[PDB]
């Protein structure tokens, strides 16, 4: 569960989960301002 | 509707904080026995508890006054906290509208079927013996009316700021400790409540570490997992939430970078709820809040 929200967003799951949706975002997305 | 109930005086002046620090998305009550204090607060809601029981006047670091206030404006509560899905009681423990009307407040807000977070700090040593008896007696009534009671120990204030900070400034960073704490979380809602709901039971310990410069995710949570407010190991923590806050130029480099750091301390099945969140009033700081609780 990944949850977007203005001004942030919130990974919800097993620590490894989310340090790996992290990456992955990691390579999507070079600031979490543009992420949002 | 996550609303932030500030009982006390330590909960007015965090509550205070949180609105100084314009933290969004929660309805803010200020409740306190004492009409003068309550006068100072910044929310939109104030609440004078035990008027009829204190006449405006506080409860006297009693919090047995605290507690019968707070049982007098048991239906005043209620009617404010109906609708709220989430209620950080958030008070300063030793006191006595803190240590007593907070438990009564937070047991409604959970029977309300609310999402109970307390946030409370325990009073600073030097406060004394009848500070730290009541609260203790008073963080032990919380734990029984929250789901998770993240307690704040004053005293760990005093390791963090700088060793001459004169004790008002001690006292007003223990106020944005417990900014820190119900923004920490409330940040992150702003989503299934059963995800925190199951993150929120037992006392819950946190950390804070803030950090500017070229490494200062790493550095922001390096000292948010090692911070003073922290005060058992992380390994311990059944469940982990994580907020990472920073300017527009947080980068999901740094993001996971602090992650990783605060993932690597914890236990790797761990549960854990993570955000970050760009606060555009940063600018070179960073903020790692880390809520551990187990």
């Amino acid at each position: 569960k990944v949850h977007r929200m203005p001004k942030g967003v919130v990974l919800v799951g097993k620590a490894w989960e989310i340090r790996a949706k992290l990456k992955e975002y990691g390579r999507t997305f070079q600031y979490v301002k543009d992420w949002i | 509707s996550i609303k932030v109930i500030g009982v006390g005086g330590g909960g007015n002046n965090a509550v205070n904080r949180m609105i100084e620090n314009e933290v969004q998305g929660v309805e803010y009550i200020a409740v306190n026995t004492d009409a003068q204090a309550l006068n100072l607060s910044k929310a939109e809601v104030k609440m004078q508890i035990g008027a009829k029981l204190t006449r405006g006047l506080g409860a006297g670091a009693n919090p047995e006054v605290g507690k019968k206030a707070a049982e007098e404006s048991k239906e005043q509560i209620e009617e404010a906290l109906k609708g709220a899905d989430m209620v950080f009681v958030t008070a300063g423990m030793g006191g006595g509208t803190g240590t007593g009307a907070a438990p009564v407040i937070a047991q409604i807000a959970k029977d309300l079927g609310a999402l109970t977070v307390g946030v409370v700090t325990r009073p600073f040593t030097f406060e004394g013996r009848k500070r730290q008896l009541q609260a203790a007696g008073g963080i032990s009534a919380m734990k029984e009316a929250v789901d998770t009671l993240i307690v704040i120990p004053n005293d760990r204030i005093l390791e963090i700021v700088d060793k001459n900070t004169p004790m008002l400034e001690a006292f007003r960073e223990a106020d944005n400790v417990l900014r820190q704490g119900v923004q920490g979380i409330s940040d992150l809602i702003a989503l299934d409540f059963a995800d925190v709901k199951t993150i929120m039971k037992g006392s819950a310990l946190m950390g804070i570490g803030i950090a500017t410069g070229e490494n200062r995710a790493a550095e922001a949570a390096k000292k948010a997992i090692s911070s003073p407010l922290l005060e058992a190991a992380i390994d311990g923590a059944q469940g982990v939430l994580m907020n990472i806050t920073g300017g527009t130029n947080l980068s999901l480099y740094e993001v996971q970078e602090a992650a990783d750091i605060v993932a690597s301390a914890s236990d790797q099945d761990v549960n854990m709820i993570f955000g970050s969140v760009i606060n555009e009033n940063l600018k070179d700081e960073i903020v790692v809040t880390v809520i551990a609780t187990g």
